[PDB]
């Protein structure tokens, strides 16, 4: 009834608590099945943590865990690919409440299946069952698409950038709460007890959407689910209509969004593996401060975005955001000490003002009745970006480990030169 | 933070070395405790682990019912007693201290040198 922000807050809390606990269970079960009584992390680096020798069994269990995360994530991604683009275009024809209630129920169901597997110590393949069951009903991707479409359907043309930044800042606040309230909960009797908050958060989101949420689709029509006019409505969004030079901009902004969120997703994960690296060797509290400072960039940018719009357009704000991300990811790449590592975190205080800008510039190119289809496409792109970021950056970091640590961060900074060029070119050519 | 082990040394086969590991620099009552031996010309051979209480005690097959991990949160000295020592047990026994979390560091020890012969 206030808005759809609490829905995304609870769903993001559920997802950000689910990821580390699920991979921790994968570590526990896969190690136990092979008689490996050892630490559940990857191999350490420097500061005497080891003797330099490699562990054939720990590396094998780590590879197994990475492969099983890949398997469950790809299964979820494919079923979400085929479900989000069916439930979004439908959502813009029947309303946003059903498509924000179904995925929350699916998330609660996968949380229940995960709890059943963790408590019964069942095979890790039944995690894939919960992932597919949630993915069919639309997953956290569909919560994202429905929330962004609801914000796009309840705001002006000028207010979309700020009202999307507000919701994305709520997304990141939920991420911070997950990171530093399941970070210090997963350590203390963790891995099962913190998982009850995933089910609790998903149930709370389902109840809030079903009861306390206010529908924003003004003239709700009568549409049939399972029609094939929902898969056609994302194709006749990118290729057929909007021929008046606003069809190239959809592809270019989708490309910029892909690269930008790929860089963000990869660089968050390498952050703790780097912080507790060889010349840093951060303790448990320093990396907690690091995670917090990484997840305060969200709100500091919901502030810098709103402040900078008083003098600039809504695109140069994103250009400034991409220079803050590049200065941070180049500084962090060259950080061999804690003042230089935390300066990089501080420099990225406007890093997250470019994703909401791209989302809004996409949402202002489509009709008011296609904000479901557009953000279904965007959610699918953000899932693919998560997968690609994981693969690329977890392949770069081990390889460029004895040559230059932080090269993954510098490569992410280099990749951010393409969204900046794309967005600057798009604005300059149109305004000329 | 340092975990210092001292129970090693030359013991004839059929020995009863009691390894100790005194942790100074953290709580030691919130950390899981392991035991690893890097045998000469090999890699780590993780031997045991124990939760901050003593409820989750896990071994490998080459030490099951033969090595007996133990910790004293009061004394802050993790132990490990070794029965039926064989010249296959010659190694450098380390003493790591994880948190059984994916965003927490490992604190290896210096490593004693058991030379069963």
């Amino acid at each position: 009834a206030p808005s759809v922000e609490p829905l995304l807050f609870l769903a993001t809390l559920a997802l950000g608590l689910q990821v580390p606990l699920a991979t921790q269970y994968l570590w526990d079960r896969l190690g136990a099945e092979r008689g490996y009584v050892g630490p559940n992390a990857s191999s350490p680096h420097g500061c005497g943590n080891g003797s330099g020798a490699v562990d054939p069994l720990r590396e094998e269990v780590e590879a197994l865990v990475a492969h099983w995360n890949l398997c469950i994530n790809l299964g979820g991604f494919f079923v979400g690919l085929f479900s989000v683009t069916l439930f979004g275009p439908w959502s813009d024809s029947v309303g946003r409440r059903p498509v924000l209630v179904l995925p929350a129920v699916g998330m609660a169901v996968q949380a229940a299946v995960y709890l059943l597997v963790m408590y019964l110590r069942l095979h890790v393949a039944y995690l894939l069952l919960g992932r597919i069951i949630s993915g069919l009903l639309g997953d956290y991707n569909l919560i994202l698409a429905g929330c962004f479409a609801s914000v796009a359907d309840s705001s002006n043309q000028r207010t979309r950038t700020f009202r999307v930044a507000i919701l994305e800042a709520c997304l990141g606040v939920a991420g911070m709460v997950a990171s530093v309230g399941g970070g210090q909960w997963r350590k203390a009797e963790g891995y099962i007890n913190p998982f009850w908050l995933v089910l609790a958060a998903s149930l709370a989101a389902a109840l809030y959407a079903a009861l306390c949420l206010q529908e924003t689709v003004k003239q709700r029509r009568a549409a049939k689910l399972l029609t094939l006019q929902h898969y056609k409505a994302v194709y006749k969004l990118y290729t057929a209509p909007e021929d008046l030079s606003s069809r190239r901009k959809l592809a270019l902004y989708s490309l910029a969004f892909f690269l930008l969120v790929t860089v963000h997703f990869g660089t968050k994960d390498l952050y703790v593996l780097y912080e507790l690296g060889s010349p840093l060797c951060w303790a448990s509290d320093l990396i907690g401060y690091g995670s917090a400072a990484s997840y305060l960039a969200y709100l500091s940018s919901l502030g810098g975005l709103r402040l900078l719009q008083l003098c600039l357009e809504d695109t140069w704000v994103a250009e400034i955001g991409l220079i803050s991300n590049i200065a941070g990811l180049v500084v962090i790449s060259l950080a061999t000490t804690t003042p230089l590592m935390f300066t990089g975190y501080g420099i990225m205080f406007l890093s997250m003002a470019a994703t909401p800008v791209i989302r809004a510039k996409l949402s202002k190119l489509v009709s008011e009745t296609e904000q479901g289809a557009l953000f279904a496409s965007v959610a699918c792109v953000e899932g693919l970006c998560s997968l690609v970021a994981t693969g690329v950056f977890n392949s770069l970091y081990p390889s460029t480990l004895h040559f230059m640590r932080g090269f993954p961060f510098l490569f992410g900074a280099i990749l951010l030169l393409i969204p900046a060029a794309i967005m600057g070119w798009i604005e300059i050519q149109d305004s000329n | 933070v340092q975990l210092v082990e001292s129970g090693g040394g030359l013991v004839q086969p059929g020995g009863s070395l009691r390894l100790s590991c005194a942790a100074s620099g953290f709580t030691f009552s919130r950390y899981w405790m392991y035991w690893v031996r890097q045998a000469p010309g090999k890699g780590p051979e993780w031997l045991s682990h124990m939760n901050p209480s003593g409820s989750d005690i896990k071994y490998t097959d080459s030490v099951k019912g033969r090595f007996t991990i133990s910790r004293d949160n009061a004394k802050n000295t993790l132990y490990l007693q070794m029965n039926s020592l064989k010249p296959d047990d010659t190694a450098v026994y380390y003493c790591v201290a994880d948190r059984r979390a994916l965003g927490s560091p490992e604190y290896w020890g210096q490593g004693t040198q058991v030379t069963v012969s």
